[PDB]
């Protein structure tokens, strides 16, 4: 019932608090493109990179299917594993990088 | 001041404190020392350059300290 509540838990889902920082952002590539350029330009920028997420959303209505589905909860947790392969290599690349 | 200074003095002895504060400082360090190879140096040392050199040596004494006072 209270508000604030009821915003806790719509955060729990992750997918749907993605949907709306996605909109807010489309909203705002929306006014500068109504704008004259260059502020055009950079909303056609913004304009683009939703599409970075909303290709990735596809992964979610992908989960219906039991095959898909599964298989997309097992990229989730392989990337936690993948993190420390990341900071791993932040170090070695980057100690190749400043001597180089 | 006794209850506060009580506070300081158990926090910045604390060892999970004292990690922090020298990672905080190797993370300041290897900074520095980026810093002063990418960019240009000249004859003399920059001040970046000065406080890398001090953290070797102090360093240096330290590493020293951990043989004299040990065990054996
Ligand atoms: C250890 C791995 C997993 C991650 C570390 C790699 C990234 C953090 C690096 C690799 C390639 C880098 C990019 C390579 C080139 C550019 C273009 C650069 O833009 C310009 O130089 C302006 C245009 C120009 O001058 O040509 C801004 C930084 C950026 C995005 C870099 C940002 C940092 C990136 C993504
Ligand atoms: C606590 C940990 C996580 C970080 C602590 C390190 C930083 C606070 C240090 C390390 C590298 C430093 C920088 C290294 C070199 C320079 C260039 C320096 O510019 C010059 O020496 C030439 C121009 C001038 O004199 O201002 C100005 C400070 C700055 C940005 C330093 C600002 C302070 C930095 C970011
Ligand atoms: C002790 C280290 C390992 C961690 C703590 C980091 C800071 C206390 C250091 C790191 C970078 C330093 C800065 C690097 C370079 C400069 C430029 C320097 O500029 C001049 O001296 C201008 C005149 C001149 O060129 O002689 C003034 C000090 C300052 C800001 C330094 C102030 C102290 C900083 C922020
Ligand atoms: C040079 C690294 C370090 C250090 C820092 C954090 C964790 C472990 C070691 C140090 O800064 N001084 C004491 N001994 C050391 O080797």
């Amino acid at each position: 019932g209270k508000l604030l509540q009821k915003v806790k838990v719509w955060l729990q889902e992750y997918w749907n608090v993605t949907d709306l920082i996605a909109i807010l952002l489309f909203s705002v590539g929306m006014i500068l493109r109504l704008q004259d350029q260059p502020f055009r330009s950079d909303g056609r920028v913004i304009y683009c990179v939703n599409i970075i997420y909303w290709y990735i959303r596809l992964l979610d209505i992908f989960g219906v299917n039991k095959y898909l589905g599964p298989y997309v909860m097992m990229i989730g947790k392989m990337m936690i594993d993948m993190m420390y392969f990341v900071i791993i290599m932040l170090v070695v690349l980057m100690s190749f990088g400043v001597a180089r | 001041l006794i209850p506060l200074g009580r506070k300081i003095y158990e926090f910045y002895n604390a060892p999970i404190v004292k990690f922090w504060f020298y990672t905080l400082a190797y993370i300041g360090y290897l900074m520095l020392f980026n810093y002063i190879v990418l960019v240009k140096m000249e004859r003399w040392p920059s001040t970046q350059e000065w406080i890398v050199i001090s953290y070797i040596f102090t360093l240096g004494i330290e590493k020293m300290r951990e043989i004299l006072m040990s065990e054996p």
